[PDB]
């Protein structure tokens, strides 16, 4: 059948979590 | 202080933060709070206006301006020897001296019962609007931005709406601003470090520049010929 609105939610959630790994590797080192 | 502190409205700092659209829901009413912080923390003597008021003691006890912030002295009006400070722990209160004075909220707590004093304070400039005026100096004017950025910023990152790298990176900029800010308020003028160069240079020393308003504190001391 079909509905998708837990389906995109939980999509939208799994990106969100993957994205915010990627943002947690990100350093502005601070060596010369 | 080498420049000049020209007014300007508290709204010219929001065309500033409002350049960078995660600080779009910023006001008026946030900007004058998280002003006053600003000016507070760094505490910079020169944003402030000074006036002088003279207040009527009644028994050891005045009131006090409004508008006041700090007190730069304490003098008595009909001679002008200035007050120093309150380290009796029993003072108006008799049993069975130098003068003094003592501020907590808007009273003044002298060691005079009846007298006029003359009281040198600071106090925030403000506008036609009964709001803070702020100067148009663009060190202060971008530490104060990224002061504003980094409250922000930081409620932002609490709620995980902010990268932990773009909060490091606001914490890292206000935190050389703020340095550069102090620096360029509190470094000397050519012709204040005129008056630091004669008060340091004295060969007779100079001990007490309290008593008068500190009047002749940075003045020139000459020694005759012989």
């Amino acid at each position: 059948f079909g509905s998708g609105a837990i389906g995109y939610e939980f999509d939208n959630r799994y990106l969100n979590n993957q994205e915010m790994s990627a943002v947690a590797k990100q350093r502005l080192t601070s060596l010369p | 202080m080498v420049n000049n502190i020209n007014w300007v409205k508290l709204p010219v700092i929001l065309d500033r933060l409002l350049r960078h659209p995660l600080l779009t829901d910023l006001n008026l009413e946030t900007a004058i709070q998280y002003t006053l912080d600003f000016i507070s923390a760094m505490g910079l003597p020169n944003v402030y206006v000074d006036k002088i008021e003279t207040i009527d003691i009644k028994e050891y006890r005045g009131e006090l301006p409004c508008d006041l912030i700090s007190i730069n002295q304490v003098r008595l009006h009909k001679n002008g020897i200035a007050l120093r400070a309150m380290t009796d722990n029993f003072n108006a209160y008799p049993t069975h001296g130098e003068p003094s004075f003592k501020t907590q909220g808007r009273v003044i707590f002298t060691s005079i019962k009846h007298e006029k004093v003359d009281i040198s304070y600071k106090a925030i400039m403000l506008d036609d609007e009964g709001l803070p005026l702020i100067p148009d100096n663009p060190i202060f004017l971008k530490t104060l931005e990224l002061y504003i950025k980094k409250e922000w910023f930081t409620i932002l990152f609490d709620m995980g709406k902010i990268s932990p790298a773009v909060l490091n990176n606001t914490q890292q900029e206000y935190a050389f601003k703020a340095g550069q800010c102090n620096n360029e308020f509190v470094i000397p003028s050519v012709s204040e470090m005129e008056a630091i160069t004669n008060m340091w240079n004295q060969l007779i020393p100079r001990v007490t520049e309290f008593r008068r308003g500190f009047k002749n504190l940075g003045d020139k001391e000459y020694i005759r010929v012989h």
